[PDB]
C-alpha cells in the first residue's frame, strides 16, 4: 500500500542560471504542491522491495533516504522494451553511465551492489546518446543522508535538478519540513519521450537478494507559481506557493 | 624506359656521409611508386622504408627511420640517400627496388655493395 | 612486421619437377597478398609471384601463386634454371615488408 | 563506391579551410550552400562519405547527373546538400592495385541516399544467373584498377561527400566562433556567449553560484556575468547617458550659451559627447564646475 504522506515544503529547485540577489521573482514552472500527498515506498530486507513502473508524467520528485545506496539510479521511457530506446541512470563507481539506447529490460531488474547489468538491459541495440561524467550519488556514502531528484524531459534535453543533504533522525520515516532548492546538475541532450517510471534496484544476493534499510518517496508535479526569495547571495532561503492557501494568494 | 642505375660498389672509410645516387628514368614519379631496400653481406634483404617520389617523400623503415637519412629528387630523377653517416656497421648490399604499400618489386637499382671500410 | 620463413632454406632437388615454398608468418596474412619475391642469382631480385595466391605479372605458366594466412605454399610445378636460385616470400599488403629465410635448388656439391 | 561509408559527425567544432588549403583538394565545390557561409553556418548529424573515384565517372556519379555508376554504386538526388570533396589518391591507387571493386552491373537502379553493402550480379536475362556473372548475367563490381597507367587517365580520386543534415535536431557541428577578446572599464559592445549588449565592463565582487552564469537585477537587465573564457565574473553597467541642457541670457542679449549636463560626473564628460558629438562643447578651459 502507497503510503501517503504530506510534502510540507519539498520539492523547490532553482528555475535557471540567474544570480538575482534579495529579489522575489515569481514564475510558473513544473512544481510540486506545498504539503502534498506523495506515496511512500518502504524497501527494508522474503523481499520487501518494489519496483512498479510507475507512469513519468511530466515529472517526478524522487527522494530516498537510505544509508547505503540499495536503490542507484532509475530507468525511464515509454514502453520499457527492446523496441523502446530507454535511458539509463547507475551510479556504478565514479560513472553515471548516461546510456540512451533500445534496451530490453529485464522483468526484475537488479544489480550486484557487492554485476548483474547485462540482465537488466538485455538488448544493447540501436545506441543513440552516451555520457559518462562523475557519479550523480557525489554526496558523501548518528545520520542518514538524503538525496532528493527532480526529473524533467522538454525541448529534446532531460532536465535533472537534484540537491543532496544529510538527515540526522529516522524517527518521523517522512520528508523533514525544511527548505531546500535542487540544483541543476545536468541537462541531458536526449530528446526521447518518456511516459513510464521504473526505479533501478539494485541487490547483489543475500546481504535470494536482501540488503540494507530504505525508504524512497515519489510525487508527481503540476503547474504552479511561486514566489521564490532570492537572498543576497542568491540561494532561494525559502518560498510561498500561493495556491495553496487563501493567505499564499494575498502574499 | 623504366630502369634503374644505382651507385656502384665503394669502398668507404667508416663515418662519412655519402649520398648514394639511384638513376630514375621513364616513368612519372607521382605515377610510379619508389621503394627502398637494401641487403646486408649473405642473408636478406632489409627494408629502408618506401619514397613518395612526386613529392620526394620518403617514409623510412621503422627500423631505418633516422638510421638512414633518405633523399631523392624526382626532377634529377636521381636518389641521393644520406644515409645519416656511412658507418663500418652499414657494409650491405643496397638495391633500389620501386614499391608502395604495396611493396612490389618494380625495378631494382642494379646493386649498392658498399663495403664501408678504409 | 609479420616474420616470413619459407621452408626450407635450400630444396635441393632436380629441375623439371614440381616443387612449394611453404613461407611461414607468425601472424596469419591472407590479406597481405604477400609479393613473393624470386632472387634472381647474384642480380637483382624479381617479384616472384604478387597476390599471394595471385599470379606475377608476366610470371610463365609453371610458377603458381598458393597458400594463404599463416602458410604461403608457391606452388611452381617446373623446376628451371631461374628455379635454381634464392627466393623470398614478402609482404604485399602489410607494411614493412619482410623478406624470407630464402630456398635454393641444387642437385650436387 | 558500391558499399560507401555513411558516417555520422556530431559535437563537432570544425573549421573548412583546412579542406579548401590543400592543392589536391582542388573540388571541394558544394551544391548545398556557399563555402564561405558554410564555415558559419551550424548543422547536425553531418554525413560523410568514403568513396573512389577514377574522375571520367564522377561527372555521371555527379548529383544532378545520372551513371551507371551512379545507377548502381551509389544513387544521388539531383539536388544535393553540403559539398563534393575530391583529392586525387593518384599514387595509393596506382600500382596494379584492383582491390576497390565497384558495382556496375546491378539488376535495377537503386535509391537516391542509399548504400548497396551486398553485391547484386545483374540480373539481365531470362536464363537464370546461376554461377554468379556468365551469360546472360553479369557481375556488379568492376575492380577499380588503378595503375600508373590509369594514374593519368581515369585519374584516383579519394572523394568524401559531405552531405549535412540541415539541422533538424540542434545543431552539433559547425566552426570556430567568438574571437574577441575583452576589455574593462570601456564603453564597448559586448557579445559575451552571444549575448549581445552596450556597456562598460568591470570586474564583479558579488558571488555566482556554480551553476549561475548570468546575473539579472530587479530591473531584469544584465549586471554581472561569468566571463566564458574565465571563471572571473564581470560586473556590467551601461554606458553613461544623460540629457543636455541649455542657458542663454537672450539672444538679443549676446548669444554666448552655457550647457549643463543633467545627473552625470563632469570628469566623465569629455568633448567627445558618441552622442551629441557635434558641438565642440567648449574645451576644459572653459569654466566647468562640477554640481549634484
Ligand atoms: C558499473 O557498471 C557499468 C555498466 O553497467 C560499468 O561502468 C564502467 O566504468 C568504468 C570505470 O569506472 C569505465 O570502463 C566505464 O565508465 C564503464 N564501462 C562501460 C560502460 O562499459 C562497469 O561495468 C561498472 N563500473 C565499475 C565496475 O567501476
Ligand atoms: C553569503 O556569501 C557571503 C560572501 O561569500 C558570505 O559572507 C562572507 O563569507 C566569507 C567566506 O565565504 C567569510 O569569510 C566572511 O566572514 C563572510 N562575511 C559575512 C559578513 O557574512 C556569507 O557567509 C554567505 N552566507 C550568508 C548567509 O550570508
Ligand atoms: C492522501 O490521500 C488519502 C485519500 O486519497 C488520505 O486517506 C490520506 O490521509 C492522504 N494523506 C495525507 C493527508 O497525508
Ligand atoms: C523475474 O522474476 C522472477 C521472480 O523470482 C525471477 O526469475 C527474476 O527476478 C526475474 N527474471 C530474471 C531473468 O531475472
Ligand atoms: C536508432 O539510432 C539512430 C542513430 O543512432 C537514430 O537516428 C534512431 O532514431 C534510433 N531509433 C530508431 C528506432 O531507429
Ligand atoms: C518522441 O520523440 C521524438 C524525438 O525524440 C519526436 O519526434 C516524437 O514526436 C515524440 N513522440 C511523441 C511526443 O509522441
Ligand atoms: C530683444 O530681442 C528682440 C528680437 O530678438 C529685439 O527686438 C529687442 O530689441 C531686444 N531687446 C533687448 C532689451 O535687447
Amino acid at each position: 500500500p502507497p503510503a501517503y504522506t504530506n510534502s510540507f515544503t519539498r520539492g523547490v529547485y532553482y528555475p535557471d542560471k540567474v544570480f538575482r540577489s534579495s529579489v522575489l521573482h515569481s514564475t510558473q514552472d513544473l512544481f510540486l504542491p506545498f504539503f502534498s500527498n506523495v506515496t511512500w515506498f518502504h524497501v527494508i530486507s522474503t523481499k520487501r522491495f518494489d519496483n512498479p513502473v510507475l507512469p513519468f508524467n511530466d515529472g517526478v520528485y524522487f527522494a530516498s533516504i537510505e544509508k547505503s545506496n540499495i536503490i542507484r539510479g532509475w530507468i525511464f521511457g515509454t514502453t520499457l522494451d527492446s523496441k523502446t530506446q530507454s535511458l539509463l541512470i547507475v551510479n556504478n563507481a565514479t560513472n553515471v553511465v548516461i546510456k540512451v539506447c533500445e534496451f530490453q529490460f529485464c522483468n526484475d531488474p537488479f544489480l550486484d551492489h557487492k554485476e548483474s547489468e547485462f540482465r537488466v538491459y538485455s538488448s544493447a541495440n540501436n545506441c543513440t546518446f552516451e555520457y559518462v561524467s562523475q557519479p550523480f550519488l557525489m554526496d558523501l556514502e548518528n545520520f542518514k543522508n538524503l538525496r532528493e531528484f527532480v526529473f524533467k524531459n522538454i525541448d529534446g534535453y532531460f532536465k535533472i535538478y537534484s540537491k543532496h543533504t544529510p538527515i540526522i533522525v529516522r524517527e518521523p520515516e517522512d520528508l523533514p519540513q525544511g527548505f531546500s532548492a535542487l540544483e541543476p546538475l545536468v541537462d541531458l541532450p536526449i530528446g526521447i519521450n518518456i511516459t513510464r517510471f521504473q526505479t533501478l534496484l539494485a541487490l547483489h544476493r543475500s546481504y535470494g537478494w536482501t540488503a540494507g534499510a530504505a525508504a524512497y518517496y515519489v510525487g508527481y508535479l503540476q503547474p504552479r507559481t511561486f514566489l521564490l526569495k532570492y537572498n543576497e547571495n542568491g540561494t532561494i532561503t525559502d518560498a510561498v506557493d500561493c495556491a495553496l492557501d487563501p493567505l499564499s494568494e494575498t502574499k | 624506359e623504366v630502369q634503374l642505375v644505382q651507385s656502384g660498389a665503394e669502398v668507404k672509410k667508416p663515418g662519412e656521409s655519402l649520398k648514394i645516387s639511384c638513376k630514375g628514368s621513364g616513368f612519372s614519379f607521382t605515377s610510379y611508386w619508389i621503394g627502398w631496400v637494401r641487403q646486408m653481406p649473405g642473408k636478406g634483404l632489409e627494408w629502408m622504408g618506401i619514397i613518395y617520389p612526386g613529392d620526394s617523400d620518403t617514409r623510412y623503415s621503422p627500423s631505418f627511420q633516422g638510421q638512414v637519412t633518405i633523399s631523392a629528387d624526382k626532377s634529377i630523377s636521381t636518389a641521393y640517400l644520406q644515409w645519416s653517416s656511412l658507418k663500418a656497421s652499414d657494409t650491405a648490399m643496397y638495391y633500389c627496388a620501386r614499391g608502395g604499400y604495396e611493396d612490389v618489386f618494380d625495378i631494382w637499382g642494379q646493386g649498392t655493395m658498399v663495403t664501408v671500410s678504409s | 612486421e609479420i616474420v616470413l620463413t619459407q621452408s626450407p632454406g635450400t630444396l635441393s632437388l632436380s629441375p623439371g619437377g614440381r616443387a612449394t615454398l611453404s613461407c611461414r608468418a607468425s601472424q596469419s596474412v591472407s590479406s597481405s597478398y604477400l609479393a613473393w619475391y624470386q632472387q634472381k642469382p647474384g642480380q637483382a631480385p624479381r617479384l616472384l609471384i604478387y597476390g599471394a595466391s595471385s599470379r606475377a605479372t608476366g610470371i610463365p605458366d609453371r610458377f603458381s601463386g598458393s597458400g594463404s594466412g599463416t602458410d604461403f605454399t608457391l606452388t611452381i610445378s617446373r623446376l628451371e634454371p631461374e628455379d635454381f636460385a634464392v627466393y623470398y616470400c614478402q609482404q604485399y599488403g602489410s607494411s614493412p615488408p619482410t623478406f624470407g629465410q630464402g630456398t635454393k635448388v641444387e642437385i650436387k656439391r | 563506391v558500391y558499399a560507401w561509408n555513411r558516417k555520422r559527425i556530431s559535437n563537432c567544432v570544425a573549421d573548412y579551410s583546412v579542406l579548401y588549403n590543400l592543392a589536391p583538394f582542388f573540388t571541394f565545390k558544394c551544391y548545398g550552400v556557399s563555402p564561405t557561409k558554410l564555415n558559419d553556418l551550424c548543422f547536425t548529424n553531418v554525413y560523410a562519405d568514403s568513396f573512389v573515384i577514377r574522375g571520367d565517372e564522377v561527372r555521371q556519379i555527379a548529383p544532378g547527373q545520372t551513371g551507371n555508376i551512379a545507377d548502381y554504386n551509389y544513387k544521388l538526388p539531383d539536388d544535393f546538400t553540403g559539398c563534393v570533396i575530391a583529392w586525387n589518391s593518384n599514387k595509393l591507387d596506382s600500382k596494379g592495385n584492383y582491390n576497390y571493386l565497384y558495382r556496375l552491373f546491378r539488376k535495377s537502379n537503386l535509391k537516391p541516399f542509399e548504400r548497396d553493402i551486398s553485391t547484386e550480379i545483374y540480373q539481365a536475362g531470362n536464363k537464370p544467373c546461376n554461377g554468379v556473372a556468365g551469360f546472360n548475367c553479369y557481375f556488379p563490381l568492376r575492380s577499380y584498377s588503378f595503375r600508373p597507367t590509369y594514374g593519368v587517365g581515369h585519374q584516383p580520386y579519394r572523394v568524401v561527400v559531405l552531405s549535412f543534415e540541415l539541422l533538424h535536431a540542434p545543431a552539433t557541428v559547425c566552426g570556430p566562433k567568438k574571437s574577441t577578446n575583452l576589455v574593462k572599464n570601456k564603453c564597448v559592445n559586448f557579445n559575451f556567449n552571444g549575448l549581445k549588449g552596450t556597456g562598460v565592463l568591470t570586474e564583479s565582487n558579488k558571488k555566482f553560484l556554480p551553476f549561475q552564469q548570468f546575473g539579472r537585477d530587479i530591473a531584469d537587465t544584465t549586471d554581472a556575468v561569468r566571463d566564458p573564457q574565465t571563471l572571473e565574473i564581470l560586473d556590467i553597467t551601461p554606458c553613461s547617458f544623460g540629457g543636455v541642457s541649455v542657458i542663454t541670457p537672450g539672444t538679443n542679449t549676446s548669444n554666448q550659451v552655457a550647457v549643463l549636463y543633467q545627473g552625470v560626473n563632469c570628469t566623465e564628460v569629455p568633448v567627445a559627447i558618441q552622442l551629441t558629438p557635434t558641438w565642440r562643447v567648449y574645451s576644459t578651459g572653459s569654466n566647468v564646475f562640477q554640481t549634484r
